[PDB]
């Protein structure tokens, strides 16, 4: 009377998808993609990631990257570090490509897994523990240059106004930019003056990212700015998070992809938490600051809801929170965000939401 | 005849581990996984094979035969868990089993989710 | 004392086996080990998707069965039996199977050694029934039992060296009898035991040394004797009094009974209220039923178990229910619970003592 | 004591505490092998009132332990100060990088 059927897409349109990364922490070989309706909260399909996959999108909407490891006998036997290309509609299997042994295996930073603007490379974060960028060409499917010029440094942050260019945080408090050839070589790079004191004011690694210009906050809640709208890269910073009052409670900042930029607005979002002190950098919000960038002010305070983990997009002015397990979407397009939605058990061990592009 | 579509239903119905077709479903209900009653969430591949039971349905108060195929070939949906054993029998009578994970022909074996589809009149 | 190279810290003696099929996350089932007299987590076997689990019978190794893909989810399947060392817990040798090996919740049935120790006998399903025989000197899958076709699960023969039995479509037992080489030698077929549609029996004995009992779904025990040449079947005797069956007493569970041979008491979950379908309900009471006089001598709360298993020379019992261990003294009649393991697993259905 | 997140050496665990996966404070489960590299916690001693220098060496090749899970964060700093950093996978360079416990070694003031 009735067929199981398979083959199908997934139900819901690309604008109304988000891609949760659940590294199962507690069992990490089995970490994975949880693909969700952030309009309804409704489960799409997922993607299996091994043991600590990573996952992004393709600019263009059409593919998942993820990028994970495999052994032969998973505890034992030859290692295989991969990127794998999914079709996203499909949530299937398409194409792998092969990696050096050597692919960052920890917590779901976005700049750990990135890719080129123009999104002809996918940019990834090498330790053996020796750090190098690793570059994989999309168009030929295979890894194409070891940036070992990027040795002392951590993480990728693409840089959106250029095709091929990013840049990486280094241990001397600067940056390090790298211009890729259209063979996904080094063309040229070149480093900032100092920005941030690595000893005295250590910075968060995630980019509050801009067109043109990134800003990073610090463990103690300065706010620190890297311009690139030109070839070289102006640093400058600190400005303060707090004013007076916020000083008496000791507010700073705390969580993993725990800031985001409105770019039409300049508007910042934080995630803070108060009596600040050695050792609270992880913590879960208490709540989300809202700084306008241009005035160096907060405009608004809400409750964090415990959130850890956000992401924004740009077009439906929209925030993701994510407290390890639950996803919160809010309505940004005013200064003092609403909360839509809450999606329940979205994740296991999630530190990472992101959107499909639109 | 309404209570024999799946699809017509209210979602909060057929995601709940007491809806009449579910009646010997040990695993993860696909209709909670990206799926629907009769089709795979992307990706994941329908097992040639299954289980079979026998549900009673309260609504036209007829029996039907009700085979649980698995889609296969993706980890553990982990959603819509249900355990329900009427007229499950152990492995001797092979395919009224449920405690066998019936993605075990198919080219990947790995377990995603449970499908309840109607074969006909018991 | 080093950093690495360490064996397990209690006496083999202590040991117990809790195999966590982790269903939520099935590619990461594993064997975690515990010290039943204190409740100390002592080790764990890793054991990829639906591992299977027994330790030697002479104590010194661990084999486990389980199954790789080249990319977990994709490529090439391998059905492995695998030895650990039972005290470093360090893996030793891959044994290849035919990729039918069964893929199921852990009832002991579905994988198991001979008396003698020298074969490991396990069920496969293509979906069609075979048992494979695996020598353990020669590391080889030397047998494809497929005379088993319709049959389910091993019941070894302890009274033998490499003799056992599964239970068919018939309501029977088919005996094989292993050679040397562990080909098949000789083969039989019971009368029949039990009706499948009127009275189908759990597949988990109450194993003695030349004989088995079974429960059934409606509360009926039945018996295999196999002292002699040829199996001799009986039953049923029903574990219900009359206040028993008003109340609907039925049993249910997985590896759901339990011998102590030297008293001759079998111990078996139960619960009221039994109708179709309530064949797999944890434990309300563990009833203890005195083989001999057909009689239950005791009957006591059974928080939630589903799974037991039973050491002679200690006098225990353990009961499992998904994700505790409880420790039971069964030296008299009416068990005493020692105490309980929290949290030893998170989804196993399995647990059995080192050999002594 | 020792089995506690709070316990003064775990300052900068985040990981399972070996001491409760079938090992010790220094000391891996059986066949579970020891990474030769680490991050490198600060911790402060009560008893005391020193700081001393403690290697997280974790052990590696078993599947996750899952117990005794800790994410304790003093003077942990991010991937820019690689061997102050806690994010990481510290198995990455065995031969299997499976993590399974963490230890916690005391190096020295
Ligand atoms: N230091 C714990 C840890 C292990 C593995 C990964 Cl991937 C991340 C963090
Ligand atoms: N029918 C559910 C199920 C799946 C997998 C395994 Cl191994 C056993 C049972």
């Amino acid at each position: 009377r009735e067929v199981l059927t398979g083959g199908h897409s997934v139900s819901a349109p690309q604008e109304n998808r988000i891609y949760v990364m659940d590294s199962v922490f507690m069992h990490l070989t089995e970490s994975r993609v949880h693909v969700y309706d952030y309009t309804n909260g409704k489960f799409l399909g997922m993607v299996p990631t091994a043991f600590n996959g990573h996952v992004q999108v393709s600019n263009d909407g059409k593919k998942i990257y993820t990028m994970t490891t495999y052994h032969e006998r998973i505890t034992r036997g030859k290692r295989s570090d991969v990127v794998e290309v999914w079709d996203a509609d499909k949530l299937t299997f398409e194409k792998e490509i092969s990696l050096p042994p050597k692919r960052v295996q920890g917590l779901n930073y976005d700049g750990l897994f990135r890719q080129t603007t123009d999104g002809k490379f996918i940019v990834l974060q090498n330790a053996s523990p020796a750090t190098s960028i690793g570059i994989v060409d999309v168009a030929k499917g295979d890894y194409v240059e070891d940036v070992t010029a990027a040795a002392g440094c951590w993480s990728v942050i693409p840089q959106p106004n250029r095709p091929r260019s990013f840049m990486t945080i280094c241990g001397d408090g600067g940056l390090l930019t790298i211009n890729l050839g259209e063979d996904g070589k080094v063309a040229s790079q070149s480093r900032s003056k100092q920005m941030f004191s690595v000893k005295d004011d250590p910075i968060f690694i995630a980019p509050a990212l801009d067109k043109d210009k990134a800003h990073f906050v610090s463990y103690y809640g300065n706010v620190y700015s890297a311009d690139f709208s030109g070839d070289e890269v102006k640093v400058d910073g600190p400005w303060s998070l707090l004013n007076d009052e916020d000083k008496a409670k000791n507010w700073v900042p705390g969580g993993y992809n725990l800031v985001g930029l409105h770019r039409a607005s300049g508007r910042m979002y934080v995630f803070m938490h108060p009596d600040g002190k050695e050792g609270t950098h992880k913590f879960p919000a208490a709540e989300i600051w809202v700084m306008d960038t241009k005035t160096k002010q907060r405009v608004a305070r809400i409750p964090g809801r415990d959130a850890l983990s956000m992401t924004i997009d740009q077009q439906r002015n929209l925030m993701l929170t994510l407290d390890g397990g639950n996803v919160n979407v809010y309505d940004i397009s005013q200064p003092e965000p609403k909360l839509l939605r809450t999606i329940e058990g979205a994740a296991e061990a999630s530190l990472q939401v992101q959107f499909h592009p639109v | 005849h309404i209570s024999l579509n799946p699809d017509l239903a209210n979602e909060d119905e057929v995601n709940s581990c007491d809806y009449w077709r579910h009646c010997a479903v040990d695993g993860f209900l696909c209709s909670c996984c990206g799926g629907t009653t009769t089709t795979c969430p992307p990706g994941s591949t329908p097992s040639p094979i299954s289980w079979i039971g026998t549900c009673h349905n309260p609504h036209d108060g007829k029996d039907y035969l009700i085979s649980y195929h698995d889609c296969c070939g993706k980890t553990a949906c982990g959603r819509c868990q249900c355990n329900t054993q009427t007229r499950e029998r152990p492995g001797y009578e092979f395919f009224l089993h449920n405690d066998v994970n019936w993605c075990m022909a198919n080219e990947n074996s790995t377990f995603h989710c449970t499908t309840s589809v109607l074969v006909g009149l018991a």
